[PDB]
């Protein structure tokens, strides 16, 4: 059944959209309502939560619009607007994950200068510049979607930012391991080596598993469109979109929910609402 | 025995404290209770003062 | 008001032993760590022994290991000190001292300046 | 001679103990058992004041029940308008290690200090409109733990050298020294008529001092560890103290005896601050559990709690009129309850 | 007509809040250090080679450090020690070697380390006067620390060339006596960074800098579940 | 003729 395009029940798209919407909204509210959670790292987490909310919303909207139109000029403009929103939001999500990791690398490797670098003014400038560039790129990538240049630029940006994220986290891990080696050599003395390896495994594995199939799809979309096996692989586009939305639902649990303050704020908000 | 200088001051202070015309406890306790009762209606932290009077909200 | 009153002192010949005591009042004895400190005739106060509230962990200065032991009895509010195999170097005034706060393990009780929770001391001449 | 003087002191102590026992016909708890309880008290936070970065050590209400002064570890005092939550002043300090502050009853001056052993007095009302240091009081050798204002020209301070002092602000000289404590002095409280004051210390004791004579009139004992907070009763014939033994005690200045003990099996933390309500019926105390308990001062029952802090509560106070209770903690926030 | 006073108060906040924001940035970029030591500690040298309280400021590689030295305070530390509970590090200087001054230092360190308010503050520990220890030992430890009689040099010891093995053993014995306390009580929230320094040594200025860096790095590594 | 489908680049052209 590879030749036929895989059809995924709209209900699944609307369910993932609503649940991730709820969680992302809670993450944003918890940050806005807790004055202690105003460091640059939480502004970057907020930006990520916003991008994930945008992915879940627009895509979900596209699903509902398609379903309603199918049950029953305008179609072209609606499709172009929604797709430009989705592309911009996906670029913003990837850039936000890179910023988070990039922010963290700074703290670990610039512990004494860190505050003279990531000043709130600069955090606001960086976030606004990222969002503006992502919106503009999403619009240009949809207006000229029928061109190889757009797909090539999308796979280049993805794989450059994947390599950067993996490099930054591997370097921080190696520094943590060096500290472990020095701490353990004392006269008075899972484990830290396992906790660190698990943290890297989750942080990189989730990103790669939930994103990469889509960009592999685009790679085949330029390289081998007519090949009998690549056609079968491309039949799962509707599943690769679900994996991407599943990153929108998962990511808050590996960044926003690791901090104790955000957990406390979540639990108070949940009991209030 | 130089430290007797400090001990002597202690002794003098104790003598001054020994000569106190101490009041009976039950009378003072009754007086504090009566004080608390006399002003109970006047205390905004015990009395459910209306919101229109409370300047903090 | 809290008081600590040492007892069991005296003069002994080299190689002899004493059993010191300390009666406490005005506080719950079982909630505090107790220490023994000494005042040397020509030297400042030095810590000797530290017994935890439960008696489960006992620390001694290295110079008294294998010669001195301590114990406490929480039903009597009494702290003891067994001083065995004594030498001229052990001549000092011994004081029983209480840690400033209950339910903790951090103590600052060998201060030169008047410490509030220290007894009068007993002279142990050898 | 030293042993005989010690014996004489012990004899006097025994005479005092018997003199106090002679008056102990009944406890407070045997009288107030016929008084209806205050019931459940549920206060709610109305305003939150933000701006300090470091843990806040001191707060004091002015006499108009509208302005607050607070001091953090940054080296900054902030004057706040409790009604509109707006700031009025932000005074930089010479040093950041400030432990106490006080608001003058006239509203003209602010005093503060700490580990520098200097009490700095700032004039808030100047012709230029700028806040300036008017006086630096020095003589104390230990850290400054508490300052209180008697009048515009007189200030009472206490320090970690076991001595309290009365200072003449205009001349800058110390005029009265109050000695007799052996531990650090932690907190001062002035009588409603500012003729007497009481000083608590890290001796598990408190002393009733005569402001005008320089004489210590009474010594109170009863706590098992260091005393951290002290507060005069509204009437002026009793005071409440808090200590590191997790107990709060009410003492009567006329019977020279302990009158009531406030404790609970689940409280093993010390009492950072103590304050009374306008009627004296409620006793409020801040703890190390990041909360505050409201006790029925005549019953020793718990009336309610104030929860809303995530670090050690450092200070507590009540407005002169009685409309609100404010607290501060090591979270760098002040909160007002109602 | 009362609106004119309300407007005036809003203006005051604008002026104050902007200044507070400027001050807030200066506050977070400044690293505060508490300096403690033994009565015979060369604390003065510690300051020279780098009222009730004194302040010293340093700029090391464009990083601003603020070191506070306890002035003429009473010997009772249990009340002002709580105030220094948010410094980057506590620097504790102990002279090696008349009372058993080392036991007092070990007694003090044990009390500090286990303080309920200092559980997250790391300690940089300087062992001073190495030549006095070396001369005393080569010219006694067992009369104060009997377990020294069974102590052997750690397999990872790196003594300087020319040192007497008896001196290197004494140095590591003392270091290990402090480290056993730190290791036994620590739960991964703070660490001890002991150093063997000379009475006169300008390198100490970089030892504090590098230690402060590592303290912060491991703090963040703890936060990110990497360490 | 032209239709709307989930996402983009669903089918190669
Ligand atoms: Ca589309």
């Amino acid at each position: 059944g590879c030749y036929e395009q895989l059809f995924v029940s709209p209900e699944v798209f609307v369910t993932l959209g609503v649940i991730s919407l709820l969680e992302n909204i809670l993450v944003i509210v918890a940050i806005a309502k807790n004055k202690n959670l105003h460091s640059p790292m939480y502004f970057f987490i907020c930006s990520l939560a916003v991008a994930d909310m945008l992915v879940s919303v627009s895509n979900g909207s596209e699903t509902i619009v398609i379903t309603l139109l199918n049950s029953t000029s305008f179609t072209v403009n609606i499709d172009n607007v929604i797709d430009s929103v989705i592309c911009s939001s996906l670029l913003a999500s990837i850039c936000s994950l890179l910023s988070i990791a990039v922010d963290r690398y700074f703290t670990i490797f610039y512990a004494l200068q860190y505050h003279n670098i990531m000043t709130v003014k600069r955090v606001g400038i960086i976030i606004s510049c990222i969002w503006a560039a992502c919106t503009v790129s999403g619009i240009l990538f949809i207006i000229y979607s029928d061109s190889s240049a757009v797909i090539i630029c999308l796979i280049t940006m993805f794989f450059t930012m994947l390599a950067l994220m993996a490099s930054l986290y591997v370097h921080m891990f190696l520094m943590a391991r060096l500290h472990i080696k020095r701490i353990a050599v004392l006269p008075g003395t899972q484990g830290a080596n396992m906790k660190g390896a698990i943290t890297l495994t989750i942080l990189i594995g989730v990103f790669v598993v939930c994103w990469a199939p889509f960009f592999l799809h685009l790679i085949f979309y330029i390289s081998c469109p007519q090949n009998p096996y690549c056609v079968c692989f491309m039949s799962h586009f509707n599943l690769y979109l679900i994996l991407i939305m599943c990153n929108s639902i998962i990511d808050p649990l590996i960044y926003a929910l690791r901090s104790q303050e955000l957990r406390k704020t979540f639990k108070e908000i949940i009991c209030c609402y | 025995t130089a430290s007797i200088a400090q001990a002597r001051k202690l002794v003098e202070q104790l003598k001054m404290e020994a000569n106190i015309d101490r009041i009976k406890v039950s009378k003072a306790a009754a007086d504090l209770m009566a004080y608390c009762e006399a002003h109970a209606k006047e205390d905004p932290l015990l009395t459910p003062v209306p919101a229109s009077e409370n300047p903090f909200r | 008001q809290v008081q600590l009153q040492e007892s069991g002192g005296g003069l002994v010949q080299p190689g002899g032993s004493l059993r010191l005591s300390c009666a406490a009042s005005g506080f719950t004895f079982s909630n505090y760590k107790m220490n023994w400190v000494r005042q040397a005739p020509g030297k400042g106060l030095e810590w000797v022994s530290d017994i935890s509230q439960s008696g489960a962990s006992i620390s001694y200065t290295g110079s008294v290991k294998g010669r001195f032991t301590i114990s406490r009895d929480n039903a009597k509010n009494t702290l003891y000190l067994q001083m065995n195999s004594l030498k001229p170097e052990d001549t000092a005034v011994y004081y029983c001292a209480r840690c400033p706060a209950p339910f903790t393990r951090d103590c600052f009780d060998v201060t030169s300046t008047t410490y509030a929770y220290r007894g009068q001391g007993t002279q142990v001449t050898v | 001679e030293l042993d005989q003087l010690r014996q004489e002191a012990e004899q006097l102590k025994n005479q005092i103990r018997d003199a106090r026992k002679a008056c102990a016909d009944a406890t407070l708890s045997q009288i107030t058992n016929n008084i209806d309880p205050v019931g459940r008290i549920q206060m709610r936070t109305r305003r939150t004041l933000r701006g300090h970065l470091a843990k806040i050590y001191a707060m004091h209400w002015g006499t108009d029940s509208r302005l607050l002064v607070s001091a953090s570890q940054d080296g900054k005092l902030i004057i706040w308008d409790s009604y509109t939550t707006n700031k009025v002043h932000a005074i930089p300090l010479r040093s950041s290690w400030v432990m106490t502050c006080a608001y003058a009853p006239s509203g003209n001056y602010v005093a503060c200090g700490g580990l520098d052993n200097i009490c700095s007095i700032y004039n808030l009302k100047t012709r230029e409109g700028n806040v300036r240091v008017s006086r630096e009081l020095a003589g104390h050798t230990g850290y400054l733990s508490c300052c209180r204002f008697l009048d515009d020209n007189q200030i009472v301070t206490s320090s970690g050298d076991t001595t309290c002092a009365l200072w003449d602000i205009e001349t800058g000289q110390q005029t009265t020294t109050f000695t007799g404590h052996t531990g650090d002095v932690m907190s001062l409280s002035l009588a409603p008529d500012t003729r007497l004051f009481v000083s608590g210390a890290c001796d598990a004791s408190a002393k009733l001092w005569d402001v005008r004579e320089g004489m210590c009139r009474q010594t109170f004992t009863g706590h098992e560890s260091d005393i951290n907070a002290i507060c005069f009763f509204p009437n002026g014939n009793a005071f409440a103290t808090g200590s590191d033994d997790a107990t709060c005690r009410l003492f009567d200045l006329r019977a020279d005896q302990e009158l009531m003990t406030y404790s609970h099996d689940n409280i093993i933390c010390g009492i950072t601050s103590v304050s009374f309500s306008k009627s004296g019926r409620l006793l409020l105390a801040g703890y190390d559990d990041f909360n505050c308990n409201v006790w029925d001062a005549l019953k020793a029952d718990r009336a309610g709690v104030l929860a809303g802090h995530d670090n050690r509560v450092s200070c507590l106070g009540v407005t002169d009129d009685g409309m609100a209770v404010a607290t501060g903690s090591w979270d760098s926030f002040l909160k007002i309850w109602n | 007509d009362q609106r004119n006073e309300e407007k005036a108060q809003r203006e005051a906040n604008k002026k104050i809040e902007k200044q507070l924001q400027k001050d807030k940035q200066v506050y977070r970029a400044t690293h505060r250090l508490l300096l403690l030591g033994a009565g015979e500690s060369g604390k003065n040298t510690i300051v020279k080679q780098m009222s009730g309280i004194f302040e010293t400021k340093f700029q090391v590689d464009k990083v601003n450090f603020h070191m506070f030295d306890v002035g003429a305070q009473r010997d009772e530390r249990r009340k002002w020690i709580q105030c220094f509970n948010d410094v980057t590090a506590i620097i504790f200087v102990v002279a090696s070697s008349q009372t058993n001054r080392l036991q007092a230092a070990l007694k003090l360190f044990d009390s500090i380390w286990n303080n309920k308010w200092l559980r997250d503050t790391s300690v940089i520990l300087f062992l001073n006067k190495q030549d006095l220890l070396a001369e005393k030992v080569l010219a006694k430890i067992e009369d104060y620390f009997p377990e020294f009689a069974r102590y052997t040099t750690p397999e990872d010891a790196t003594p300087e060339p020319g040192e007497d093995p008896r001196v290197t053993r004494a140095k590591y014995f003392i270091r290990d006596e402090f480290l056993r306390i730190s290791t036994a009580s620590g739960d991964g929230r703070h660490y001890c960074y002991p150093h063997f320094t000379c009475a006169v040594d300008t390198e100490n200025i970089r030892r504090v800098f590098n230690d402060c860096r590592d303290i912060i790095q491991r703090m963040h590594l703890r936060q990110y579940e990497l360490l | 003729s032209y239709s709307l489908e989930h996402x983009r680049w669903g089918k190669p052209v």
